[PDB]
């Protein structure tokens, strides 16, 4: 019996290694970048073979897990049911290929492995989308018939020195994505919309606030509160 | 004298046990009259 | 054997009307969500138009929105597209999608480069 | 693709090439191979409490 | 009775150490220096059963510099009616009142131990919070078992009371601690449900040796101290005495604690606010959901000790407060039972799922 | 054109391919299994319960000495257990925490694992120092690893989500053989007990049987609605069952090459995760998105037992060697071991 002693000692010894590494995992708030293509998700990563990629950075002493997957063909029906547990999706949007971005929100939301995991949502290439509206060049009518009858909502804060014309444009994408936002998902997970570019360093702090809210909801929940 | 709330259940117990005959017959009322000071 | 053979298109004069059609074989038509996908040269596939299991929710893109028209027969296992006011812009293969699952709300890799649940479609050519 | 669609008419060719038995005779050692093993078969079969490892 | 009159005799022998009212003993109570012109109040004495002491003795001495004549005999008389004017409807009241809380306390106590059960039973609901849930339910059992039993086997039984054995004397202490411990507890939920939403919100992985140690092990200090000081300053029979102020040393710390609760209550509801605020909810959803979340976490907080802490002296005012007070009190256990294990949503879908089975 | 007529051409071939199928199938399974008697109502209880894995399970594989039994979590952690006194013997950390499948070899000295890293890693567990370590890290994959199975303590034949197989050569960690034909990405895959050949299910609702020597395939298999996420070679390796997001599933037969018998109902609308198959092949155990495991009698299709007792989707199960007990894997952090 000399042996089975020694089995319980060798388990024992286990169990304080998986006690200790059971504190490092709930340290972590683990997040998917699920960019879409040509949408700047890699400059992100950048400015803070291989199938996934890891980047560990810390806000205000709270870990964070980033992951973004290269190397993983188009098909992420298979592979995303794997990410159902994270904090946060981050989904990167270039602002045809804005609709295809709001087809793979819609099913992203509806999909029943993702129903309680939020996705944040990062508007970029908001200094890209400038430009193009003043020069005229694009129409946004002709990609989306609804923008002629669009008017600004009253919760718009225009930044100083913007155009009205590019506020009602950049707005009237952002409601697109909340139109699928508030048409499922009764209260199990929330979209949070920012407008982000490339260059910015408050990308890092937006993402750390808005796991603060994440995190806030789910603790109401089990309460029962929210 | 403790007024508190937690105190409620500790006045009603003190109350019961002088003021009523150990849950048994009840005494008459110690009279009040004018024969009393 | 999930099939999904196309039929219709050609040569169409501008301003003139198409009807494709989409026969269904090797599963239930009536619990699938179909997608409309059309693919022109020299660029990637894009989403049209889409319909639910009973047609209740009805959806185009913003190109279509007012010109195409989305129906399906669950009984015959057929899906139509009434194309409409067309434009010489709207020349590419146009292909019925389905959806990878059923009663899933959600519909992934639809616009897929490979996607095993997709027929062999017919070319659209709208010019003088 | 030209050399896409053509690998496939190959492969095809060699599956219609295989040799293939009646369903009827096919499904028949099915049945004849769970049979024979339906003794040895400790989840079919409930095993006594003392031989399960498990209780 | 008639023997602590005696004593209060020979107390006012040894006291005394335009015209006025002389200082005398009408046989009762001892007076001191009245003038002309006022009505002199002190509390009823407790001699005997029918004597409420809560009540007040009223005696006029009139400008002349006489005391109040009876009509009747036109001899000095004390208004002492008032003392017993509502003793017999008091008693009854309180009749009512002690089988209300019978029923209470045993109704909770089953709840409770159902509640424990279940959640001793299924270990996939186990978390952080239900530990401390547990806790929650185990003091809550032990203090309602104790209640039942000083109700049932002390208050009527006043031939062991009389004897003043060292049995019942340690019968209080543990009372005192169990009581100590679920009102410290329930500081403790509070502040665990504090350090959940509103501060501290990222990877709370809190050290629970800390809550332990203040629900359990603090409140074992107040209690020995005001122990000590019974048994030296104010030793007396069973140690059941409510007039003395050394109840304080206990319950004043329990009372600061569930002000501390009732703050984190109010910093928990506006945050919730806050949250429901930045979605665009409607206003009368919103009022509904806060009054909700306010009304269940009331009794889980021990709300209802600092919201209510007077006592009216109206007759009917006082009397709904008491029947009130006594209600939420002695229910409170079935409440916290109730909303927190019977209507929780991740308990219920368990028990439907095992009820398969 | 030329690619019309290979188009107009395979139609042919298909519709030939169908004439044959057509032609063998002269009484089904139903008829045949008619007369016989029923398996009964079968029930099992959960022995033990393996707790100690932080995050969701994906994959399980039961040891060659039906004792110690290897688990995969997506925390980043392979465990050893013993499933007879319940006590972990290994806890192996791993470099990517996203790993979706895991082996036991044969012979017990390695383990594998893998997943959305695109590589094997094969752990030596005999090291003279006592603790694990990685002994070959084989890469070459271009998409997410789903399954691996071993051949010996020299091969392992593992599936990728770039719609192809390979056959890995340790101790070199150069892939000898390269399986394609394939068009939707591999979930599963099963090897036959005679190791000569193997099954794997892919995305494109088809079976292909492979020759693992010569590297071609032999039979394709179709007639689910949607993507294979699980499959098992029957005992006597002459057939194998499939699970597919279809709510049903189907058997079929190696050298009928066609389906046998569907197992579906009318309640069951969701899919399902893992299948695999008893000693005798009589039953056939299948994982759901409900929170339930089905047992399905294989030669009759009727419904033998319901296994109610995780609390998340059954991702992995399987049978012992002997047939002793079978232990099932959720995404709760949980094994259960049924008998």
């Amino acid at each position: 019996r000399n042996e089975e002693k020694a089995q319980r000692e060798a388990n024992k010894k286990i169990e304080k290694q998986l006690q200790k590494d059971k504190q490092v995992y709930r340290a972590t708030h683990r997040l998917l970048l699920l960019g879409a293509g040509e949408s700047g998700k890699n400059t992100i990563v950048k400015q803070m073979t291989s199938g996934i990629f890891e980047t560990k950075f810390q806000v205000d002493k709270v870990n964070f897990h980033m992951f973004d997957v290269g190397a993983q063909r188009d098909e992420r029906r298979k592979w995303i049911q794997c990410f159902n547990d994270v904090t946060a999706i981050i989904f990167v949007v270039a602002s045809n290929r804005l609709q295809a971005a709001l087809k793979l929100f819609d099913s992203i939301w509806n999909n029943k492995w993702l129903r309680d995991t939020s996705v944040i949502l990062f508007l970029n290439k908001q200094d890209l989308l400038a430009e193009k509206v003043l020069a005229g060049k694009s129409k946004i009518e002709d990609y989306f018939p609804e923008f002629a009858r669009y008017t600004t909502p009253e919760d718009a804060t225009p930044e100083p020195g913007e155009d009205p014309r590019v506020t009602r444009a950049k707005y009237f994408i952002r409601d697109e994505f909340l139109r699928i936002s508030t048409a499922s998902g009764d209260g199990r997970h929330y979209c949070y919309p920012h407008f982000t570019c490339s260059v910015d360093t408050e990308n890092i702090r937006r993402v750390f606030n808005d796991c603060r809210d994440i995190i806030q909801r789910m603790h109401l929940r089990q309460y029962e509160l929210l | 004298k403790c007024n508190t709330a937690t105190c409620a259940t500790q006045r009603l117990a003190e109350f019961l046990r002088h003021s009523s005959n150990n849950f048994g017959p009840i005494l008459p009322p110690t009279n009040v009259g004018s024969n009393t000071p | 054997q999930v099939q999904l053979q196309e039929s219709g298109g050609g040569l169409v004069q501008p301003g003139g009307s198409l009807r494709l059609s989409c026969a269904a074989s090797g599963f239930t038509f009536s619990n699938y969500k179909m997608n409309w996908v059309r693919q022109a040269p020299g660029k990637g596939l894009e989403w049209v138009s889409d319909i639910s299991q009973s047609g209740a929710s009805i959806s185009y893109t913003g190109s279509v929105k007012g010109r195409f028209t989305i129906s399906r027969d669950n009984a015959k296992n057929t899906l139509y597209l009434q194309m409409n006011s067309l434009k010489p812009e709207d020349t590419a293969v146009y292909y019925c999608a389905r959806c990878p699952a059923p009663f899933t709300r959600d519909c992934f890799d639809v616009t897929s480069t490979t996607y095993a649940y997709r027929g062999q479609g017919t070319q659209v050519t709208v010019s003088s | 693709s030209i050399a896409q669609a053509r690998k496939l008419v190959e492969q095809l060719k060699m599956e219609a090439n295989i040799d293939r038995i009646k369903v009827s005779k096919a499904a028949a050692d099915l049945m004849a191979y769970c049979e024979a093993h339906a003794k040895e078969d400790p989840l079919l079969t409930p095993v006594p409490a003392s031989e399960n490892p498990f209780r | 009775g008639r023997k602590k009159m005696m004593d209060a005799q020979y107390k006012c022998y040894d006291r005394m150490q335009g015209p006025y009212c002389n200082r005398t003993w009408d046989g009762w109570l001892c007076w001191d220096d009245t003038p002309a012109g006022v009505l002199s109040y002190q509390f009823c004495p407790d001699y005997f059963p029918d004597f409420d002491p809560s009540e007040k003795v009223t005696k006029y001495c009139d400008e002349k510099g006489v005391w109040f004549k009876h009509p009747e005999n036109n001899r000095t008389w004390s208004n002492y009616t008032m003392c017993n004017a509502f003793t017999p409807e008091k008693l009854k009241n309180a009749y009512v009142l002690y089988y209300l809380a019978i029923v209470g306390h045993s109704l909770s106590i089953f709840t409770l131990v159902i509640s424990l059960g279940i959640f001793v039973f299924f270990r996939s609901l186990g978390c952080q919070r239900v530990t401390l849930h547990k806790n929650m339910f185990l003091t809550y059992i032990l203090n309602s078992m104790i209640i039942i039993i000083h109700l049932v086997e002390v208050v009527p039984n006043g031939e062991l009371v009389r004897r003043d054995p060292v049995s019942c004397k340690i019968l209080h202490f543990f009372h005192q601690y169990m009581m100590a411990c679920n009102y410290f507890w329930m500081l403790c939920e509070g502040i665990y449900l504090h350090t959940l939403i509103v501060v501290a919100v990222f990877t709370e992985k809190q050290r629970l040796r800390w809550y332990y140690l203040l629900g359990w092990g603090f409140p074992l200090v107040p209690t020995t101290i005001h122990a000590i000081t019974r048994a030296v300053y104010f030793n007396d029979n069973c140690w059941l005495s409510v007039e003395t102020h050394l109840l304080y040393i206990i319950h004043g710390p329990v009372m600061a604690a569930l002000v501390v609760n009732f703050f984190f209550l109010l910093n928990i509801v506006r945050v919730l606010v806050t949250k429901m605020r930045e979605t665009h909810e409607a206003e009368s959803h919103m009022y509904l959901k806060a009054v909700k979340a306010t009304m269940i976490l009331v009794p889980l907080l021990g709300i209802q000790f600092v919201v209510f802490p007077w006592r009216p002296s109206n007759k009917m005012l006082g009397k709904i407060y008491d029947y009130v007070m006594h209600s939420l009190i002695h229910f409170q256990g079935f409440f916290v039972a109730t909303i927190y294990c019977f209507c929780n949503n991740e308990v219920q879908t368990t028990v439907k799922r095992q009820w398969a089975q | 054109s030329e690619l019309d007529q290979l188009r107009q051409e395979a139609e042919q071939l298909k519709n030939q391919i169908r004439d044959a199928r057509k032609a063998c199938a002269d009484a089904t399974l139903s008829q045949i299994t008619n007369n016989i008697d029923p398996v009964g109502r079968i029930q099992m209880r959960t022995r033990r319960t393996l707790r100690g894995h932080l995050a969701k399970i994906y994959a399980m594989h039961w040891g060659t000495d039906s004792r110690l039994l290897v688990s995969a979590s997506q925390d980043g952690k392979l465990i050893i257990w013993d499933s007879y006194t319940t006590n972990k013997v290994h806890a192996i950390p791993l470099r990517s925490s996203w790993v979706m499948t895991c082996a036991y070899a044969p012979s017990g000295n390695y383990v594998a694992c893998g997943g959305l890293d695109n590589i094997c890693s094969i752990y030596n567990l005999k090291t003279r120092e006592g603790n694990v370590r990685v002994s070959r890290e084989l890469a070459g994959h271009t998409g997410y690893l789903s399954c691996c199975r071993f051949l010996d303590d020299n091969q392992i034949v593992t599936s990728s989500g770039d719609t192809t197989c390979a056959l890995w050569d340790i101790e070199t960690g150069q892939q000898t053989t390269t399986f394609t034909g394939h068009t939707g990405d591999v979930m599963s895959l099963s090897l036959a007990p005679d190791t000569r050949l193997f099954v794997s299910g892919a995305c494109d609702a088809s079976a292909k049987l492979w020759d693992v020597r010569e590297g071609m395939c032999r039979q394709t298999f179709t007639g689910h609605e949607s993507d294979i996420n699980a499959i098992c070679f029957f005992p006597n390796g002459n057939a194998f069952a499939t699970g597919s997001d279809d709510a049903t599933c189907r058997l079929f037969d190696l050298r009928a090459d066609q389906e046998l018998m569907t197992y579906s109902h009318d309640n069951i609308i969701c899919g399902i995760t893992s299948v695999s198959f008893s000693k005798s092949g009589r039953l056939l155990l299948a994982g759901y998105d409900d929170f339930n495991c089905n047992v399905w009698d294989a030669l009759k299709a009727d419904r033998a037992g319901v296994l109610a007792g995780h609390d998340n989707r059954v991702s992995c199960l399987g049978v012992t060697d002997d047939g002793m007990a079978v232990a099932t894997g959720s995404w709760d952090s949980f094994l259960k071991i049924w008998n």
